[PDB]
């Protein structure tokens, strides 16, 4: 596509995040990708480590709509401190696993816990959206909200 | 479990604006020019002033509001305390005189101090761009 409404641009791009209702309610044609301060309001898949990477399904909200969303496997081992590797080749040491184990719990705590920026990437073809990085809200955003509401 | 989204809200939207009464929530927006929002599950954010079972009493800037069947909801960092800054999804059972969620989940934001110097205008922002 080679074209935008012009009239969406602050709208999907305004730092220091935009709305999910807003994106949806313009109807992207084409993969879309916005930041939005959102929690996740349930898990909807198990944490799998099919094809040798992480990946797990959530139900997010920004307090306009809900979205059910991918993380990238990046983000999962980071927060487990394991990559899919790494926890194969641990499950024989014993005193390893258990790292890993309080890696697993480490990670279900932050994911119950997470209320943060997430920039998503939304595939409207095929209804899908992927998490690509996780952001702490800091005081540059905060003043860049305040710009935006002239306070 | 609710079908419309958490939105953001302070208490004294819940205890000034709302209106009709359980299982048909409004918040009336007509000074603002705007039709009745409906609502059923909102994203509140507060201090915790008290805590006792799964019930607690929490405050944001506007006014106070109560949370009970915390017992039910995900256990993330431990903070039904009293002097934690905490965000709760709930369901509202009651707006006035204070508003009242049935929880459906608490957690901590106390780490981060930007998060509650941010809610107030959070809440602003989303309230300026839904139609």
């Amino acid at each position: 596509e080679n074209s935008i409404n012009l009239s969406i641009a602050m709208d999907l791009y305004s730092p220091p995040f935009v709305y999910l209702s807003v994106l949806m309610a313009s109807k992207p044609k084409e993969v879309t990708t916005v930041k939005v301060k959102a929690f996740i309001v349930t898990l909807t898949g198990n944490l799998s480590s099919s094809g040798g990477i992480w990946s797990i399904t959530a139900k997010v909200s920004d307090g306009t709509a809900y979205l059910d969303v991918d993380f990238v496997d990046e983000i999962l081992t980071s927060l487990i401190g394991f990559s899919v590797p790494e926890m194969k080749q641990s499950k024989k040491d014993p005193l390893q696993y258990q790292k890993f184990l309080e890696g697993l719990q480490k990670c279900q705590r932050d994911l119950i816990d997470l209320c943060c920026l997430m920039t998503i990437s939304f595939n409207p073809s095929l209804s899908k959206a992927m998490v690509l990085a996780l952001q702490d809200v800091n005081m540059e955003h905060l003043e860049n909200l305040k710009k935006r509401l002239n306070k | 479990l609710p079908r419309s989204p958490p939105l953001k809200v302070l208490a004294e939207q819940l205890r000034r604006d709302a209106e009709g009464g359980p299982g048909a929530w409004r918040l009336s927006r007509a000074a603002a020019g705007r039709g009745p929002l409906d609502l059923a599950a909102v994203w509140m954010q507060g201090r915790v002033v008290m805590a006792d079972r799964g019930e607690a009493r929490l405050r944001d800037p506007s006014g106070d509001f109560s949370v009970r069947g915390l017992e039910r909801v995900p256990r993330g960092r431990p903070c039904l305390v009293p002097g934690k800054y905490v965000m709760v999804m709930g369901v509202v059972q009651a707006c006035s005189p204070e508003p009242c969620l049935q929880a459906v989940k608490m957690t901590d934001l106390s780490d981060n101090p930007i998060h509650e110097s941010m809610w107030e205008l959070e809440v602003e922002d989303l309230h300026r761009n839904i139609p």
